[PDB]
RNA sequence: CCCGCACAAGCGGUGGAGCAUGUGGUUUAAUUCGAUGCAACGCGAAGAACCUUACCUGGUCUUGACAUCCACGGAAGUUUUCAGAGAUGAGAAUGUGCCUUCGGGAACCGUGAGACAGGUGCUGCAUGGCUGUCGUCAGCUCGUGUUGUGAAAUGUUGGGUUAAGUCCCGCAACGAGCGCAACCCUUAUCCUUUGUUGCCAGCGGUCCGGCCGGGAACUCAAAGGAGACUGCCAGUGAUAAACUGGAGGAAGGUGGGGAUGACGUCAAGUCAUCAUGGCCCUUACGACCAGGGCUACACACGUGCUACAAUGGCGCAUACAAAGAGAAGCGACCUCGCGAGAGCAAGCGGACCUCAUAAAGUGCGUCGUAGUCCGGAUUGGAGUCUGCAACUCGACUCCAUGAAGUCGGAAUCGCUAGUAAUCGUGGAUCAGAAUGCCACGGUGAAUACGUUCCCGGGCC
């Protein structure tokens, strides 16, 4: 991947964290049933004024090797091609060829 | 055809992992990385130092790494000084509490890693591939392997055209799973670009 | 469509630029790039002029475009038949 | 009791690692639930081999977990202490439960 | 036999026959029948003209037939009036709801017109 | 003082015990009739009983957990074959003969990379 | 290439359960066994014969050939046969293409 | 229809 | 002369319909790029609303979004306002730490300059690496010797035999290497060990629930072993290798399945995973942003799903799985809602808790061969949830609607057994978004006389 598409997830997960307390706050208010409409309408507005990078659905998972954003596999940080790479030089513990 | 990794199918029936370490999902990812740039710095640290294998356990929170190396010494310096600065910036990449141990490897010419690191040495020097390739082969099979595979492939001697080479001598029994075979690569980057070398060492079985 | 418990989405922008627009009653088209923004009733006679990718499409407002959003009248694909 | 839980990737690693915890108790004098084999769980992966299309050029992996229960039932004094005061080899996750 | 201006089947159980009325599904057909107290399985020639009486009323609490006909019609002139992005797609006669035309579409777009 | 058979089939295992008795059997705290609605279920249940010809001198206890119908039942045919061999080993040639002695060792195969099942492969267009 | 059945529950015959075996869809056999004995006991009732003797009634019109292949044939005749009736159903369409 | 739809359904 | 679902024998499909999906084409501001006979076309993509994103339109930046170096200002930061679609501009508050040699640095922010950074720009016909393919086909070679003026040959051919250059026998060859086979994983039988979170035969108790005391038997878990060798027997065979049959055995002749892909072939695929020679751009081919596009639709092709019904549809009742996943997670119970769901809130990093009704099946009833009580496309209305946000362009629910379709021309595909066919179940990717992919059990066939023919291949 380009290196300003890496920048651009350092920037979305950097922003994600910042705001994650402030999110969780307002659509909570939106979401809460006893709430005024005042004040869910309120929330809705201030939601929307936050960074859009700072929505977590804004993050795509990269290949933390090469930035792909294909083929990802969570467990490994990896995409496909990375893991067969690492996998067979034994540099991912446990993992082998599989048959059954 | 296309065949599968040496090492790779190995695993677990006559080779061992170089990451040793238990995790979950929740820190498996994280610690693949670590060893990714502790190894990524290693390398390049050590890259006059003849290292074949870089080994990581992670006990407790630490971690400790084998540095399997052919030059004992240059790694360790005097009264290891030089130990000291890799387990500090180790210790600095991993996060962690780190120990550095170093392993001698008694015999580089039947490391397959060391082989195909001195090949590409030399082919980066403009030595004639044919000569490195056939010196490597030699000398594995003088020191007592039961064969030798090495494989150059690219612009070999800078020409348009690029080709593969192999030379064997002894037995390579790659279908043999108990077969103790060293396999490693490398890459030779030189002015007409990427020469690959790849190398098998076969030690008899089991 | 959204949940009725979350109310009507508008682009906070957009709903003051309509707000300033009708305590005015300025008449100059209000330029926009929210699609997305519902219709409200305070929008009926004002001119939005509505991003579809290359152009602000004039939208004069009326009573049936509410609960619509905006995007509905701004057509963002070009197409008058391939045997033509 | 204590309960102990221990995981590995590598079944001659953790069952050492039994057989340490089980001499350990049963030197201090504790009567040890011996290892119990908890069912081993086998993560797949199917990954696409080519950089580049061939979608049926696959490699198929897998990590099993190996899971061994050990309780230890009238834990002694010096018991709990020379258990705690283990390390076991690397590559062995232990949990330890009062 | 006769209800909301059309001939339901005689023959048929009342929770079928009553589905030939347009606005009535299986659902609606079962709360009608709930409502006016008759079984669902009862076939409609089995039925009194005073059953078929409060059957009658049970449906004209439901928009029906030439009612329903016409607030449907109504609703796409609406649209095509408006102009908004469906009704594009009802006066173009292709799929309103976002499927694909690069293939299929057929039932919208009718049978395959040679080029 | 009561014999004891394993007995597998496919992804089932069965749990007979057998007793001297009057023909009596239970399957998972329910009887044959009721356990299996299948009378080749039930027939193969009583294969081996018939053939040795001791269905109103035994009782049967039986557990089985696992596969399906037929698995179940084959499970607890090979079972009681089991059993009946320990009540009395010279049972065991003609039960053999019979075929009830084998464990029938065919599994479901894996699912295959390329392949829409074990074998099934994907339609082929040449052009 | 270039280099057996087991008998029905209710009667106890190979060339019965091959019959149910030819007339199963989808590996649905407890199905088809209820159609083949519905059938059986229809054609029986009719003539006053037995179900398995009046199954033979019916194969010998049919069969066409090695003895295995003529008895396979036949079912697989019958089966289409009665498929192809346009009576109820298929138990039906059997009891009257067998008899 | 459309703006007493929206009033009835919706509210600040 | 041989082999392979290659044909034949069979069973089920595709080709017709609707829909999903990919591709071509056409269209477009853009419909980003790549894959192209088998071996491209549900392919890279294990998941395009925004993001992703590479494309378009417009708004913007110029040592830069991302590094190191130097200098000069600042702790970091946090809160907050206005203008703006946002990028980004202006502000306004507040805070003034940590190293202390109390010399100063270390962060970490700004700004200036230029060495540089940056490029999913080009060349897969400059490359590495990785992959497809012939093909898991039985081949491909070498040393030494010998033969030929020599290219070469022999071995490796031949007589038997095998899944196999498998093995035996013969033989100017004698040996060897890479392949074949074996060693590895899994499945079928048994034994030993351990016995909870799994188990319940016996026993005591019991509210009847392995529920409780217990028990360690059994199922099961998973470590370690045993077991299959053509070993035994018979007949055939060249006193052979082997073949055919039999016994015993859970298993029989490679028991079943997987992994494993020789020398090479196609300048095959991939410079867009990554790396990399060369070339090219550098106040732009780099970088930031909003909106659009990748979802377009006279049309053509490929792969699928759902059907056309009665071996079925519908209703009610009621059985029997396996494998797997889970902490920004799986989420019970209970309450509310026709429902998607909502509220409340246990338990569980799991043999414990949760996902989580298996469905086909079976019983009873009903429909009665109809474009139907078949089909479920399309469209209207009303909702739910995820998500800053579902107009373009989500999934799902409810009410209504109820299209084509009556088993598909020429042709063509898969499959030899727990297979095909059919039935559900789970997982990766993932906020959400499978008819695809990967995996799991349930039910469970037909047929194979044969090798003339068609396709691919082997040996002479
Ligand atoms: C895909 N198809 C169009 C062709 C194909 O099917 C084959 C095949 N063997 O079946 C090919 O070989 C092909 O895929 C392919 O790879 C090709 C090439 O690689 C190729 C070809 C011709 C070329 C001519 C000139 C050059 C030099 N470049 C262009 C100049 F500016 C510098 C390169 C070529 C090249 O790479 C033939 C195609 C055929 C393909
Ligand atoms: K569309
Ligand atoms: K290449
Ligand atoms: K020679
Ligand atoms: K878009
Ligand atoms: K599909
Ligand atoms: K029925
Ligand atoms: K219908
Ligand atoms: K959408
Ligand atoms: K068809
Ligand atoms: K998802
Ligand atoms: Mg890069
Ligand atoms: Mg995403
Ligand atoms: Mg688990
Ligand atoms: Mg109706
Ligand atoms: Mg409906
Ligand atoms: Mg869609
Ligand atoms: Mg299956
Ligand atoms: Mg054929
Ligand atoms: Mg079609
Ligand atoms: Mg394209
Ligand atoms: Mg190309
Ligand atoms: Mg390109
Ligand atoms: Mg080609
Ligand atoms: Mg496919
Ligand atoms: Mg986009
Ligand atoms: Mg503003
Ligand atoms: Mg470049
Ligand atoms: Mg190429
Ligand atoms: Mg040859
Ligand atoms: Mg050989
Ligand atoms: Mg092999
Ligand atoms: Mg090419
Ligand atoms: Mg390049
Ligand atoms: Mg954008
Ligand atoms: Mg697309
Ligand atoms: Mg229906
Ligand atoms: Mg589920
Ligand atoms: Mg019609
Ligand atoms: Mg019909
Ligand atoms: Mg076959
Ligand atoms: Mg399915
Ligand atoms: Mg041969």
């Amino acid at each position: 991947a380009k290196q300003s598409m890496k920048a651009r997830e350092v920037k979305r997960v950097a922003l994600a964290d910042k705001y994650f307390a402030k999110r969780a706050e307002l659509k909570a208010i939106i979401s809460d049933v006893n709430a005024s409409d005042e004040d869910r309408w309120n929330a809705v507005l201030k939601l929307q004024t936050l960074p859009r990078d700072s929505s977590p659905s804004r993050q795509r998972n990269r290949c933390r090797q090469t930035g792909r954003p294909h083929g990802f596999l969570r467990k490994f940080g990896l995409s496909r091609i990375k893991v067969r790479e690492a996998a067979m030089r034994g540099e991912i513990p446990g993992l082998k060829k599989a048959s059954w | 055809g296309q065949k599968v990794h040496p090492n790779g199918i190995r695993l677990g029936i006559v080779k061992p992992w170089n990451s040793t370490w238990f995790a979950n999902t929740k820190e498996f990812a994280d610690n693949l990385d670590s060893d990714f740039k502790v190894r990524q710095y290693l390398t390049k640290e050590l890259a006059k130092a003849s290292v074949s294998r870089i080994v990581i356990e992670r006990p407790a929170k630490s971690i400790r790494v084998t540095i399997h190396t052919a030059r004992p010494g240059i790694v360790i310096g005097k009264k290891g000084e030089d130990v000291e600065k890799l387990r500090k910036v180790v210790a600095d990449i991993a996060g962690v509490p780190a120990q550095i141990n170093i392993a001698e490897v008694r015999k580089p010419e039947l490391d397959a890693k060391l082989v195909a690191d001195s090949i590409t040495s030399q082919l980066e020097r403009r030595v004639m591939f044919r000569r490195a390739m056939k010196r490597a082969v030699q000398n594995a099979m003088r020191l007592g392997a039961k064969g030798i595979k090495v494989e150059v492939s690219g612009r070999l001697g800078g020409a348009e055209i690029a080709r593969t080479e192999w030379y064997r001598e002894g037995r390579v029994p790659l279908h043999t799973l108990r077969a103790d075979i060293d396999y490693n690569t490398s890459e030779a980057h030189t002015t007409y670009g990427v020469i690959g070398v790849k190398v098998w060492i076969f030690k008899g079985e089991i | 469509p959204r949940s009725l418990k979350k109310g009507p989405f508008i682009d906070l922008h957009l709903l003051k630029k309509v707000e300033k627009a009708v305590e005015s009653g300025d008449k100059k088209p209000l330029r926009t790039w929210s699609r997305r923004s519902t219709i409200f009733p305070n929008m009926i006679g004002l001119t939005i002029a509505v991003h579809n990718g290359r152009q602000h499409v004039p939208v004069f407002v009326t009573d049936e475009m509410v609960g619509h959003k905006l995007g509905e009248f701004a057509p963002t694909r070009t197409y008058r038949g391939h045997a033509a | 009791r204590i309960r102990i839980r221990l995981k590995a990737f590598d079944h001659r690693l953790i069952d050492q690692a039994t057989a340490e915890i089980v001499e350990t108790a049963k030197r201090t004098g504790a009567q040890v639930r011996g290892p119990i084999p908890l069912p081993t769980r086998k993560e797949r992966f199917t990954v696409l081999i080519s950089p580049h299309v061939n979608k049926d050029a696959r490699d198929q992996y897998e990590i099993r977990t190996h899971l061994r229960l050990v309780d230890i039932v009238e834990p002694t004094e010096k018991t709990v202490d020379a258990l705690m005061r283990l390390d076991l080899a690397a590559g062995v996750d232990v949990q330890i439960s009062l | 036999a006769r209800i909301a201006g059309i001939n339901i089947p005689d023959h048929k159980h009342a929770v079928i026959a009553l589905t030939s009325i347009y606005g009535v599904g299986k659902t609606r057909s079962k709360a009608i029948l709930a409502a006016a107290g008759i079984a669902e399985d009862v076939k409609i020639s089995e039925l009194s003209e005073g059953q078929i009486d409060t059957l009658r009323d049970e449906v004209a609490k439901f928009v029906v037939e030439g009612d329903l006909r016409r607030e449907i019609s109504m609703s796409i002139k609406r649209l095509m009036d408006l102009g908004c992005y469906r009704g594009l797609r009802h006066r173009r006669g292709l799929p309103v709801r976002g499927q694909r035309t690069k293939t299929n579409a057929r039932t919208r777009k009718g049978p395959r017109k040679p080029i | 003082n009561q014999y004891y058979g394993t007995g597998r089939r496919k992804s089932s295992a069965a749990r007979v015990f057998i007793k001297p008795g009057n023909g009596k059997i239970v399957i998972n705290q329910r009887s044959l009739e009721q356990y299996f609605g299948r009378e080749t279920a039930r027939m193969v249940v009583r294969q081996p009983l018939e053939l040795v010809d001791m269905v109103e001198k035994l009782d049967l206890y039986i557990t089985v957990k696992g596969g399906g119908i037929s698995g179940q039942a084959g499970a607890i045919r090979h079972g009681i074959t089991r059993a009946l061999m320990e009540y009395d080993e010279s049972l065991r040639s003609e039960l053999r003969k019979a075929g009830f002695v084998t464990r029938d060792a065919r599994q479901v195969e894996r699912k295959k990379v390329g392949l829409r099942k074990a074998r099934r492969r994907p339609q082929f267009s040449k052009r | 290439p270039r280099r057996k059945i087991l008998p029905d529950p209710k009667f106890g015959s190979e060339l019965l359960a091959k019959f149910v075996n030819i007339l199963m869809v989808d590996g649905k056999k407890s199905t088809a066994e209820s159609i083949v004995y519905s059938a059986l006991e229809t054609l029986a009732q009719r003539s006053g014969k037995s179900e398995l003797e009046a199954f033979e009634v019916a194969l010998e019109n049919v069969r066409p050939v090695r003895p295995v292949r003529r008895n396979a044939l036949a079912m697989r005749w019958i089966v289409e046969a009665a498929r192809k009736r346009g009576d109820k159903s298929m138990a039906l369409r059997l009891a009257n293409e067998l008899s | 229809g459309r703006v007493d739809r929206f009033n009835k359904r919706f509210n600040i």
